[PDB]
């Protein structure tokens, strides 16, 4: 069973960013939905969850600007924030978070839980109480419980994660070039130079190559556009012989293009 | 939030365990989680609950609590066990959680692998666009200390240089590419363009030329 | 030799008035004169007998029923008397024989904060017949709903443990009874005063 996000991938600052989360498996009256988020070189900041009932809890210094949203007939959780900075840009999480709240009821140190027959009782109704000292007894003096709130959570799966970048700058896509080339081994390439922002995806003959493919991560040129490679090892004899192209698309400026390494 | 440690080690068959210091309201409530974040990968679920292991969870780790700190417990060190891991719980609410600083562990002990280095001159068609760009790839090298330098002739040059960071390969093994970025009027102008690389103290190194 | 009086009165221990204990006194010389000086105690009346005249009679043999009740519920222990104690745990008969002998155990049966350690029987389903001893602990049933054996709402333990709190007043003091009945059976006397 899976998770998968879907939104903008690039989002002007002070707008409201707005994202989306459907389930594979399974839907939105079995799990709660939650939302992390992780700006890189920092920790894990929880958002906020919707639980099967329909409710929702956020985190209290970050709640001034959230609001999550359901709808079940499409399998949907949406998340959204206002006043959008930079400081956000992040990836966001779609998360099956498993929580319930759970009580305990304890009894002053000088009594305990009992039933007026004096056996041990851990309800909370029926004649059940925290009763005094050494009696048993039905009219013996009862006293104030005390109750303890524990709280449980955990992440019982995960997303894949949504890339956000938040920028004022325009989705432009990527000048894609052809790389030609002890061991019999040779290398091909395509050169993804100026882009912005990420993400890239890089296939080979359309997925059919995978064994080999070697895809790198990118750089950020001082320009601020990223740039990266996507380098395969080939055997040195079919080359000629098998063409081999690199489809690169970049989606946030909605341009899938591909390229022969041509000899 | 939580004060876990910056970063910690140990080696290959080994025991080593973090520590996740928070509050009485969030840690000593209990039911403490682990993650792990292999980097390149969605997060796992390690340990929810104290010490209770997630479906599919290998048994090398445990979860262990004491009042206000919990550990995460492993031995038998592997080389995919390098990553992050983040400590987490409820505060005050069950709809309120928050993670720890985060501890990143280092495995140490692996092969010291040499870098393999590859590199592409600028392609004729970027040539065509007026612009030049080599590209320097680097895989297969253990640990992820690395530093580039480029020779133009074989004097050292400076400027249009931009290298990443490493990051790890499916291997657990590190991987970092490096661009030199040129007018055609210099990359024409002269005869060798050579990436150097320094790993753990050894060079390795691939020359391009520019041809018709 | 003598009837073991001191046994009894002096016991340094006595049990929950719902299982009051008895003693059977047979074979010996009933020798009052201590319990005519012992003046500590609170009550002390005699039915079917001058309380004076006792170390001239025989008796073929005598009951000594001990226990604990609090103050309020001494003037139970009598012939025809109705309560709590006198319904639920120790009914004496009209036609009783016998003197009831009570004195205040505040300074043995009362822990500060309450010794809830003597108990007496709270609900019943009928009256108790004379000189009857009920000790069960069968789930009493207070309400329309059926118990089945089950304690809950409406569904009680029998039995309830006295609040002997020495601050109280004298009235809810504990106070140890010990009531002697004498048959006088178509039998041999072999229970006789001094006199005689
Ligand atoms: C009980 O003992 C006390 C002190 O030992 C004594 O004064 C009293 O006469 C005794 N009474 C009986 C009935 O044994």
């Amino acid at each position: 069973v899976q998770l998968r996000e879907s939104g903008p991938s690039l989002v002007k600052p002070s707008q409201t960013l707005s994202l989306t989360c459907t389930a594979s498996g399974f839907s939105l009256s079995d799990k709660a939905v939650g939302w992390v988020r992780q700006a890189p070189g920092k920790a894990l900041e929880w958002l906020g969850s919707i639980d099967t009932g329909g409710n929702t809890g956020y985190n209290p210094g970050l709640k001034s600007r959230l609001s999550i949203t359901k709808d079940n007939s499409k399998s949907q959780v949406s998340l959204s924030v206002s006043s959008v900075t930079t400081e956000d840009s992040a990836t966001y999480y779609c998360t099956t978070v498993h929580q319930r709240t759970s009580e305990k009821r304890s009894c002053p140190g000088g009594s305990s839980r009992r039933y007026p027959s004096g056996a041990s009782c851990d309800v909370s109704g029926g004649a059940c109480a925290c009763y005094v000292s050494n009696c048993r007894g039905v009219l013996c003096p009862t006293l104030n419980e005390i109750v303890a709130y524990t709280y449980e959570w955990h992440v019982d799966a995960w997303g894949q994660g949504l890339l956000v970048t938040v920028s004022s700058a325009s989705t432009k896509g990527p000048s894609v070039f052809p790389l030609a080339p002890s061991g019999g081994t040779a290398a091909l390439g395509c050169l993804v130079k100026d882009y912005f922002p990420e993400p890239v995806t890089v296939s080979w003959n359309s997925g059919a190559l995978t064994s080999g493919v070697h895809t790198f991560p990118a750089v950020l040129q001082s320009s601020g556009l990223y740039s990266l490679s996507s380098v395969v090892t080939v055997p040195s004899s079919s080359l000629g012989t098998q063409t081999y192209i690199c489809n690169v698309n970049h989606k946030p400026s909605n341009t899938k293009v591909d390229k022969k390494v041509e000899p | 939030v939580l004060n876990q440690p910056s970063s910690v080690s140990g080696s290959l068959g080994q025991r080593v365990s973090i520590t996740c210091s928070g509050s009485s309201s969030n840690v000593g409530n209990g039911y403490v989680s682990w993650y792990q974040l292999i980097p390149g990968s969605a997060p796992r679920t390690l340990i929810y609950g104290d010490t209770s292991r997630a479906s599919g969870v290998p048994d090398r780790f445990s979860g262990s609590r004491s009042g206000n700190t919990a550990t995460l417990t492993i031995s038998s060190l592997q080389a995919e066990d390098e990553a992050d891991y983040f400590c987490a719980s409820a505060e005050d609410s069950s709809s309120n959680a928050v993670f720890g600083s985060g501890t990143t562990l280092t495995v140490l002990g692996q092969p010291k692998a040499a870098p393999s280095v590859t590199l592409f001159p600028p392609s004729s068609e970027e040539l065509q666009a007026n612009k030049a760009t080599l590209v320097c790839l680097i895989s297969d090298f253990y640990p992820g200390a690395v530093t580039v330098a480029w020779k133009a002739d074989s004097s050292p040059v400076k400027a249009g240089v931009e290298t990443t960071t490493p990051s790890k390969q499916s291997n657990n093994k590190y991987a970092a590419s490096s661009y030199l970025s040129l007018t055609p009027e210099q990359w024409k102008s002269h005869r060798s363009y050579s990436c150097q690389v320094t790993h753990e103290g050894s060079t390795v190194e691939k020359t391009v030329a520019p041809t018709e | 030799n003598l009837c073991p009086f001191g046994e009894v009165f002096n016991a340094t221990r006595f049990a929950s008035v719902y299982a009051w204990n008895r003693k059977r006194i047979s074979n010996c010389v009933a020798d009052y004169s201590v319990l005519y000086n012992s003046a500590s105690f609170s009550t002390f009346k005699c039915y079917g007998v001058s309380p004076t005249k006792l170390n001239d009679l025989c008796f073929t043999n005598v009951y000594a029923d001990s226990f604990v009740i609090r103050g309020d519920e001494v003037r139970q222990i009598a012939p025809g008397q109705t309560g709590k104690i006198a319904d639920y745990n120790y009914k004496l008969p009209d036609d009783f024989t016998g003197c009831v002998i009570a004195w205040n155990s505040n300074n043995l049966d009362s822990k500060v904060g309450g010794n809830y350690n003597y108990l007496y029987r709270l609900f019943r389903k009928s009256n108790l017949k004379p000189f009857e001893r009920d000790i069960s602990t069968e789930i009493y049933q207070a309400g329309s709903t059926p118990c089945n054996g089950v304690e809950g709402f409406n569904c009680y333990f029998p039995l309830q443990s006295y609040g002997f709190q020495p601050t109280n007043g004298v009235g809810y003091q504990p106070y140890r009874v010990v009531v002697l009945s004498f048959e006088l059976l178509h039998a041999p006397a072999t229970v006789c005063g001094p006199h005689h």
